[PDB]
DNA sequence: CATCCGTGACACCAGG
């Protein structure tokens, strides 16, 4: 009467969205599996985020730039939404360079391209420069995990660099449904469906695999008892 | 209070039955609620007190865990050797007190089991615990009541 | 000590009429009084916190 | 709650005599570097550091546990004050 | 909810349990479908809510909604204060305030 | 200085509901809607 | 930003084959409950045990009848049978019927059950019933393997017309309590400390039960492999 | 043995 390995279905939409189904699972195992995976997905999935910004003729965060409509606070708030995917596994830091002038709405595309680095949200607005307004930025993206505020890392590559709050996690949302299902004559079985929305840096399936690996590694910790 | 209150339902509404299996089958048909007051053969009871009879607190709370019954259903439980008609929640509260004071007989003497716990009854509990066990054990009792009251108020809805 | 700064809410080339907003002051969202945030609240106890 | 506070309140005729006794004993332990303790090595109160367990530096915790052992004598007019001072300085130097 | 019904998901098991509890509370009419009872709760301003620590639902439906909340000028950053020793007053030789 | 909200800062709404922030939980501990949307603030009903 | 995570020390604190405390610290923020809740669900729902599932007592029609010559009613006997801790020494065995025939002035214990090959009654001193001069007790109880908890009216298994179904208390675990406390490692501030507390009936030990739980959970983690 | 009058006193912390 022991229930055996269930079918595992995968539905995807681009690098952004993913549904992952397991059925049939024993009663109550829908939650038992879904909830810890959701916690690990929301809390411990590594990723990328901007961690520092230098702007020429800008000494600190509470500044304006002539010709630029946005103040530096809004520029850093915009850069906080920049999704930066690294292709090389062993890469840790990238320094994006942006140089712009004249009347233009500087977007995320305008960053000079670097090898093995893709910008996943290129339409992201950065600034609204007018005639004669010049913007010269060097932003720094690091690999990391979780949420690390600027007050804790203080990352500055040059003297007048502005540390930035970093939301490293690439997971934007995690839900999971537990629906009723049957196998043969057994009733009250669980059908688990994890819905995962990411930013594109890592895909829902990669995030699910990393979370599963983290949970298995944590279960490893009960292996060596001690009186 | 939320865990120590008992449900009172209106479906059965005081039907009379001869044999308890008649009441069980009636409730199974959907004609009597689990906590509706009924009278089987002459004594006042409910379907819940017959359908579910637990040998000890641990079994009752295991059934509560598995969703068989809720903490506010009136059930039959065997605690302290007596056959009690009470909810699993009141058993759980008695156990909270007993574990806190590390004295099962005194803890059973202190609590009013057959009443929902509220400000006055909990105050009398704290005072009697003081008189009977000392301030160290009463302080541990207070911290236990704090922990479980907060826990159960969170998920109560 | 609270910061009193104005921020431009128009853009180059925009036609504006008399009395139209040009810059939001402190605690102002598009000319509306903005004294706080619209947060998503749940009304429930939480473990005594 | 202080461990065994009900018993300590049982040991005295006034709750404030317990405090006087405990504070005097704690000062006695502090002056003599705890060398006059009536606690066995296993009864020593311990403090968890980063490295490992160490002796609790709180002379009052010590004094209360010592009182709990029963190995202490308290009362009025037991010994002249300077006699006690000099005898404790002889048995336990500073 | 029609969004979810179109995305290929039915009513959840925990939602069914919360609906049972709400039926006990007299908040929804006994006999209607899950969607009807969830709509009745929603009209009362209440929704099903999941405990993030366990994945189990709050045993009852909870009031959830958008509220305007301000941060008042009384921030602990300005008020936390402590002192071992410090300046004393001229005549009284007591600590300043 | 750029002051973020911290434990001990005072919030209030427009109806006289005032309270000091006593706890900042990580998102995964917050009560969430079935579609995975966590709530922002948890107000105690006993205040009403 | 840069993090270092010392592997957590696992600590066991047992008292016989009935109870144990299990401490796992330090854990990254949140993983205390992430580990505790699934393990608790598993320990309460899926640890294999045994349980009395049906009882036939001669000349007894229904469950709420009285018995001549015995002081207890049938309900009390069924409760005592619910408390019977039976252990199966052979992994292939799945069901046994236990015979018990006694009379005269005597207090039946769990010893009086006739021994069956590879069925160890862990608690032979468990009281069952007292009989008087002229009291007769002929009963057969049905002991099945299973997991969790199944009410009598959910299996309803009847070998004959007057076999009373008994709520099957399968689970060897009687209670699982766990509690997470904040802990620090140097200047890491919000680390978690997990403390498990497992009560069993002796058939399986708390440490055995926890290991079976973590094994079940890892095996379920393996179910995300083959789309 | 009354009325009139002058003189006391009128919460705490915080910041001011
Ligand atoms: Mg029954
Ligand atoms: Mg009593
Ligand atoms: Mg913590």
């Amino acid at each position: 009467s022991k229930l055996k390995a269930p079918v595992f279905t995968v539905r995807t939409q681009g690098r952004e969205y993913g549904e992952f189904v397991l059925e049939p699972l024993e009663r109550g195992f829908g939650v038992t599996l879904g909830n810890p995976l959701r916690r690990i997905l929301l809390s411990s999935i590594p990723g990328t985020a901007v961690t520092s910004v230098y702007i020429e003729d800008v000494l600190h965060e509470f500044s304006t730039i002539p010709g630029v409509k946005e103040d530096v606070v809004e520029i850093i708030l915009n850069l906080k939404e920049l999704v930066v995917r690294f292709l090389n596994p062993s890469l840790q830091t990238v320094t994006l360079l942006l140089k712009a002038e004249g009347p233009k709405e500087v977007k995320a595309r305008d960053f000079l391209p670097v090898a093995d680095v893709e910008i996943m949200n290129p339409d992201l607005h950065i600034a609204t420069l007018e005639e004669g307004g010049r913007l010269n930025m060097e932003v720094r993206v690091d690999r990391g995990v979780g949420y690390v505020p600027a007050e804790k890392h203080g990352i500055k590559d040059r003297i007048n660099a502005i540390p930035v709050d970093a939301v490293f996690s690439p997971v934007r949302r995690v839900a999971f449904q537990v629906e009723d299902t049957r196998l043969g004559q057994r009733t009250d079985l669980d059908k688990l469906t994890l819905r995962i929305w990411t930013d594109g840096s890592v895909t829902p399936l990669e995030a699910l695999n990393q979370a599963v690996e983290i949970l298995r590694e944590h279960l490893t910790y009960f292996s060596n008892p001690q009186a | 209070y939320y865990i120590t209150q008992v449900r009172k339902e209106k479906k059965g509404a005081g039907l009379e039955f001869a044999t308890p299996e008649e009441a069980l089958a009636a409730h199974e048909r959907g004609e009597v609620a689990l906590n509706a007051p009924i009278k089987v053969a002459g004594r006042e009871t409910s379907v819940g007190r017959l359908k579910y009879v637990f040998a000890n607190p641990d079994e009752a709370l295991l059934a509560v865990a598995h969703g068989i019954v809720d903490l506010q259903d009136v059930v039959t439980v065997r605690y302290m050797g007596k056959r009690l008609e009470t909810s699993p929640g009141r058993i759980l509260f008695a156990r909270i007190v007993a574990e806190a004071v590390e004295d099962e007989k005194v803890a059973w003497e202190l609590i009013q089991l057959d009443v929902p716990q509220e400000k006055n009854s909990l105050k009398d509990l704290v005072y009697q615990a003081f008189l009977r066990l000392g301030m160290e054990k009463t302080a541990r009792l207070l911290d236990a009541l704090k922990y479980y009251g907060f826990t159960f108020s969170t998920t109560s809805g | 000590g609270t910061a009193l700064d104005q921020r431009p809410r128009v853009v180059v080339g925009q036609r504006v009429r008399k009395g139209d907003l040009l810059a939001d002051g402190p605690a102002s969202e598009n000319g509306f009084l903005a004294l706080g945030q619209n947060v998503l609240v749940a009304i429930m106890p939480f473990d005594g916190y | 709650a202080e461990p065994g506070i009900d018993k300590l309140f049982g040991m005295v005729d006034s709750k404030y005599r317990l405090t006087v006794v405990v504070a005097k004993r704690a000062q006695q332990l502090l002056r003599h570097g705890f060398k006059n303790t009536v606690l066995e090595p296993e009864e020593r109160p311990k403090m968890q550091t980063l490295e490992g367990l160490f002796d609790d530096p709180n002379a009052v915790t010590w004094a209360m546990k010592e009182l709990l052992t029963g190995r202490l004598v308290f009362g009025e007019n037991l010994v002249p004050e300077d006699r006690l001072q000099k005898e404790m300085e002889r048995l336990y130097p500073v | 909810f029609g969004k979810r019904k179109g995305e290929g998901f039915g009513v959840d098991k925990r939602e069914v349990e919360v609906l049972r509890r709400a039926e006990k509370l007299g908040l929804v009419t006994p006999g209607k479908t899950p969607e009807e009872q969830l709509k009745e709760l929603f009209l009362q301003g209440k929704v099903v809510l999941y405990d993030g620590r366990t994945g189990e639902p709050i045993e009852g439906p909870i009031v959830v909604g958008q509220m305007f909340i301000m941060k008042l000028y009384h921030m602990v950053e300005d008020k936390m204060h402590a002192r071992s020793t410090g300046p004393y007053s001229l005549i009284t030789q007591q600590p300043l305030g | 200085q750029k002051r973020k909200l911290q434990v001990g800062d005072k919030l209030a709404n427009r109806h006289g509901n005032k309270g000091v922030v006593a706890k900042i939980l990580p998102v995964e501990d917050m009560p969430h809607l079935p579609d995975g949307t966590p709530v922002d603030v948890i107000l105690n009903p006993l205040g009403v």
